[PDB]
RNA sequence: AACGAGGAAUUCCUAGUAAGCGCAAGUCAUCAGCUUGCGUUGAUUACGUCCCUGCCCUUUGUACACAC
């Protein structure tokens, strides 16, 4: 067998994680899958990357999909880089030694927000549900979950060491208390959710759901309902759509990103910019107090409004700087794997110019959209197809890309060996020949189709060309020296789906739009042979190399391996949970690769039919698969832009209250003579006493009171095992068990609350050791019950007082309503008979 | 009143009776009483918590009962020494 | 009986959550942990009925 | 495993003391010239002196003193 | 030559029982290298406990009061 590994992923430049950024002509780091990216802005090239030495399909990755870093934060002073994945974990990484040192987990959720701050050492996330854990860096143990949330987090703020303000995916805003580890208050924000919160030390800005922000003012007044946080005002025009994170930097600007590619800057002023613009404002309310209240329901007086920032792809992450506070320069990371650099700049008044400078763009070595297929050269020379039009020239020793073109809706691509050309299958009816060494557009065949085509194949020699299309037909091309010419259309009865020609240059299957599988011999279009019985279209055909078995496969989750020969079959093969996408072949042996929407990579031997190896290089969907025509490294293309290349290789009821007897009573008596040491030491001379005889640390450890640590073992004894557990106590411990009760009735709010219960469990004691508890003499049991003789008593009586009068008390408010409101009857017999009628009924079961 | 709706089912067992009887007499002591005279309407569901009162009258009176066995321990123990 | 006179029943409201033993939950003050548990121990009971 | 010392039912007493008489006659007389008449006439009298010649006496002694060295 | 009441390790057994003793029959299966009945003699030691090893049950009291 074998076992092969991942080697790299390429096109990783942006994943769905916040950035963060380095100064020095900046640097950045971003997110990729089991990795960060982290280059100059400068040159944009990698410089390195985060990892350990985990591949998938190796012992380290189980059946899982790897976690994604859905945020990361770095801190300049520990060079330390925080990431958050997608399953909960923690990692924190060093930046000049590249590896990861402590690794917590705490979460079930994708971690939303982190922020850590180095002063005391301590680091915060938050997930996806509703817990806030801090972690310390110096402790590795999570300190103090804040968990009252219901929805998520996705607003962060810490404020030193007494307070945390975080809001939600359900729009409400808690802050909490660091010592009381409680919150004090909350507060809606919006209809919708709050997704964004940016804090400076006066004011907190807080996005909704229809282009709302509200500016909120915190306080340090200790009143009970209001005036910890208010909220004065409400801005508008973002755009239709509403923002996700807000983040702000003085010299006095801070942004708002939205989803709809684009980014509004707002200004915030200060005391006189604001003063003098009360002044102003103040010219305006003088031209009875209308527009003074209009004047505070007044976002001018804060939110001077400076310009907004229009992208091209869905915005994601955003950080950005200020240099000599004249130009602010904004870094972003699209939706593609893109990154755009904003630079802005401002004389503390103007915007200065109409568009954002693009001073640097990163797009050379992402993939800018979806990849649709792959190209393997005969020496290890990769390409790359994607939807919008990148056509990229990858190279493996390298890992890096040559050059891309542009080649509109294209969806397939083969390589031509004989000259190292191109060619290309766009969603467009037409063909494309691109080269290396010359330009690309040289001979591209316009209107070559109709509808949308599928499929491309080739013969061995490359100078014949199939080409498979949703408009019932297959064309035959030629090459003629220096252009490509027709030679025989196929009409069909359904759409083509996918063809492969054989390589024994032999045979052509064709799928069409139906369940069927018409494979044709190639010299002759004569029609060989039809496969059926897939229930769905089939998307990807195989023949082995040797040409004796076809493996095909559909949408519908399965693998049906067909005989070339004779139209048979010898494996149905369900696999790959959402669908199977495609299939490639190991050129040397009866070895096939599963591609899928479930993102898995399955490779099975067409010897047993069982799954020798399992690839989880991502989580997003499989678009094509490629397989080197001689080594045997598979090559992934992923839905998030990812190209993975594969290179081979006890105790008992009544000892229980015993031990609770013995522990409090011996800690009752050490308080009990520490006090008669006291009455003898600061009263009559000095006497140095015995200066505060030590609780046990068990006792010490939950805090309970010795009169209240004996008597929760009784609530904890059961019921059944009370009586016969308590027969087990010696006359010693129940000496002890008389001074204990005798100590709990000096603390009166301890009795009543399970009065009935100490009643029912001395009353037992006593009863059954009578005999010794009366013939032995001592004066101290003689006071000691007559303590709790007429303590008892005493609280019985207590609380049989208001029994007895809300009995005899509640009497009357019955009888006085039956006299009052109910309407009496003169007739006897009738009387008595209406009162039956009117009286409660209920059923039984019975026997007759 | 919706109060003594939720001291009707805190009556309802033998544990938290204490707290259901203290708020009882707390409407007919603690409270502004004459005000509580005066006001109708509730009458018919106070009348439904009462006999729950007699057992635990019953029960508490019974828990006196067997208090005076210390008092016998203590006289007969006197008596003996 | 008095316990026939009242047999202690379930919340007449949904806001609320009354048990056998006379103590009543209610909806909106209940922790997530919590709600889980009485979730499971209606769905328990409702199993054995 | 460690021996514990307990005490014994009257019931216990009277069955191990009838046991061990018993099998001290039977012992005596497993291959000797005395029958089990004459060795459980000695038997018996040297157990009501208590004088430390008997096996049921020796054994009284030695199951206590195995109890006594762990109380 | 083996053999002086049988090693480790295992199995069974609570009263007309274990154990010992003879007599009779040979029942459409099974049994003569034995099987099945019928009598005589007739004990020790637990008859408690869930501590260990197992095996099962229960964890809304719903079957009507009181108690809990």
């Amino acid at each position: 067998y074998q076992r092969f590994e991942q080697a790299a992923a390429f096109g990783v430049i942006a994943s769905n994680a916040n950035c963060v950024w380095i100064p020095a002509p900046g640097q950045l780091i971003t997110s990729a899958l089991e990795d960060v990216n982290i280059w100059d802005i400068k040159t944009g090239d990698l410089v390195s990357k985060l990892s350990d030495g985990l591949p998938p399909g190796a012992s380290d990755a189980r059946g899982a999909k790897p976690a994604e870093c859905t945020y990361l934060e770095a801190h300049k002073d520990t060079d330390l880089l925080a990431v958050g994945y997608a399953d909960g974990v923690i990692k924190v990484w060093d930046l000049m030694s590249k590896t990861v040192l402590l690794n917590f987990n705490g979460h079930k959720a994708a971690i939303t927000l982190l922020q850590f701050d180095g002063t005391g050492t301590r680091l915060i996330s938050g997930s996806k549900d509703s817990n806030i854990i801090v972690w310390d860096l110096v402790g590795e143990v999570g300190l103090y979950k804040l968990r009252s949330h219901k929805d998520s987090i996705t607003g962060f703020w810490c404020q030193g060491e007494d307070w945390l303000i975080s809001t939600s995916k359900d729009g409400m805003i808690k802050l909490w208390d660091l010592k009381t580890h409680q919150c004090i208050e909350t507060h809606i924000a919006h209809t919708g959710e709050c997704w964004g919160l940016a804090v400076k030390d006066d004011l907190l800005i807080t996005t909704g759901t229809d282009s709302q922000v509200k500016i909120w003012k915190l306080d340090i007044e200790n009143d009970k309902m209001g005036g910890k946080l208010t909220e004065m005002g409400i801005f508008e025009k973002q755009s239709k759509q509403r923002g996700l994170k807000i983040e702000f930097i003085t010299n006095s600007f801070f942004y708002i990103q939205n989803a709809d590619k684009t980014i509004e800057t707002f200004r915030i002023r200060x005391x006189x910019x604001x003063x003098x613009x009360x002044x102003x404002x103040x010219x305006x309310x003088x031209x009875x107090x209308x527009x003074x209240x209009x004047x505070x329901x007044y976002s001018s007086f804060i939110l001077h409004p400076f310009q907004t920032i229009r992208s091209l792809y869905k915005i994601k992450s955003a950080s950005w700087t200020t240099v000599s506070s004249s130009k602010l320069e904004l870094v972003l990371t699209t939706s593609s794997n893109t990154i755009e650099y904003y630079s802005i700049p401002y004389e503390k008044r103007d915007p200065t110019s109409p568009a954002p400078l693009k001073t640097h763009t990163i797009e050379l070595q992402g993939q800018r959209t979806d990849v649709r297929s792959i190209d393997i050269s005969d020496d290890n020379k990769l390409l790359a197809t994607a939807s919008n039009g990148s056509l990229k020239i990858w190279n493996i020793k390298t890992h890096k890309c040559i050059r891309t073109f542009e080649c509109g809706y294209a969806l397939t691509c083969k390589f031509l060996p004989g000259g190292l050309l191109v060619i290309l299958g766009t969603r467009n009816g037409e063909l494309q020949l691109f080269d290396l060494a010359s330009s690309s557009l040289l001979d591209t065949i316009e209107d070559a189709h109709d509808a949308a085509i599928w499929s491309l194949d080739l013969t061995s020699d490359g100078k014949r060309l199939v080409t498979g299309s949703a408009d019932k037909t297959v064309k035959f091309w030629d090459f003629k020296v220096l252009k490509l010419h027709h030679d025989t259309t196929l009409e069909l009865t359904d759409d083509i789906l996918c063809v492969r020609v054989s390589p024994d240059d032999r045979y052509l299957a064709i799928s069409l739009l139906d369940n069927t599988v018409k494979v044709f011999f190639l010299d002759s279009m004569k029609f060989y042979l039809s496969l059926y019985g897939h229930k769905l279209p089939v998307l990807s055909i195989d023949i082995s190399f040797d040409s004796k078995m076809i493996i095909t496969s559909s949408a519908d989750k399965n693998i049906k391996i067909w005989g070339l020969d004779f139209g048979d079959c010898h494996k149905s093969l369900f696999a790959h949970q959402d669908s199977i996408m495609n299939v490639k072949f190991l050129p040397q042996s009866h070895n096939f690769f599963s591609c899928s929407k479930d993102a898995v990579v399955k490779y099975w031997d067409g010897e047993k039919f069982e799954c020798i190896q399992k690839l989880y290089a991502h989580q997003s969907e499989v678009w094509a698969l490629a397989v080197a025509t001689d080594g045997g490294f598979v090559v992934s293309s992923s839905h998030d832009h990812s190209i993975r290349i594969w290179e081979e290789t006890s105790l008992k009821a009544g000892e229980r209250l015993m031990e609770a007897l013995d522990l409090g009573i011996a800690e009752i008596e050490g308080l009990e003579a520490y006090n008669r040491d006291m009455k003898l030491x600061x009263x009559x001379x000095x006497x140095x006493x015995x200066x505060k005889p030590q609780g046990n640390a068990v006792l010490i450890a939950v805090n309970k009171t010795p009169e209240q640590y004996i008597m929760d073992t009784l609530l904890r004894i059961r019921m059944s095992q009370l009586e016969d557990a308590l027969m087990v106590m010696p006359f010693s411990y129940v000496l002890k068990f008389l001074k204990f009760i005798d100590t709990v009735m000096q603390n009166k709010t301890l009795l009543h609350s399970h009065l009935p219960l100490i009643c029912k469990n001395l009353f037992f004691i006593i009863k059954f050791n009578h005999k010794e508890l009366v013939s032995q003499k001592n004066e101290e049991l003689k006071l000691q019950i007559n303590r709790v003789k007429t303590e008892l008593r005493s609280a019985l009586k207590s609380t049989e007082d208001d029994l007895g009068f809300n009995v005899q008390g509640l009497k009357f408010v019955k009888q006085q309503w039956n006299l009052r409101h109910n309407y009496e009857f003169v007739d006897e017999y009738d009387q008595q008979e209406k009162e039956s009628n009117s009286a409660r009924k209920r059923v039984f079961g019975t026997v007759i | 009143i919706l109060l003594m709706k939720r001291c009707r089912d805190w009556n309802t067992n033998a544990k938290t009776h204490t707290i259901a009887q203290r708020t009882i007499r707390c409407i007919l002591m603690h409270h502004n009483i004459a005000k509580l005279s005066e006001i109708p309407g509730m009458v018919k569901i106070v009348d439904a918590i009462i006999p729950y009162t007699q057992r635990h009258f019953t029960r508490v009176d019974n828990l006196v009962e067997q208090s005076y066995i210390l008092d016998y321990a203590l006289v007969e123990m006197d008596k003996l020494f | 009986a008095p316990q026939e006179i009242y047999n202690v029943g379930k919340a007449e409201k949904d806001g609320e959550i009354r048990l056998k033993n006379g103590v009543a939950m209610s909806k909106e003050e209940l922790t997530r942990e919590d709600k889980n548990r009485l979730r499971r121990a209606l769905k328990r009971k409702r199993s054995k009925a | 495993a460690r021996r514990q010392a307990v005490d014994v039912s009257p019931l216990r007493r009277v069955n191990q003391a009838i046991a061990l008489l018993t099998i001290g006659a039977r012992e005596a007389a497993f291959r000797n010239i005395k029958t089990i008449a004459e060795t459980l006439a000695e038997e018996l009298i040297n157990a009501a002196k208590g004088s430390s010649t008997s096996y049921a006496i020796k054994k009284k002694d030695e199951l206590e003193r195995v109890a006594k060295s762990n109380r």
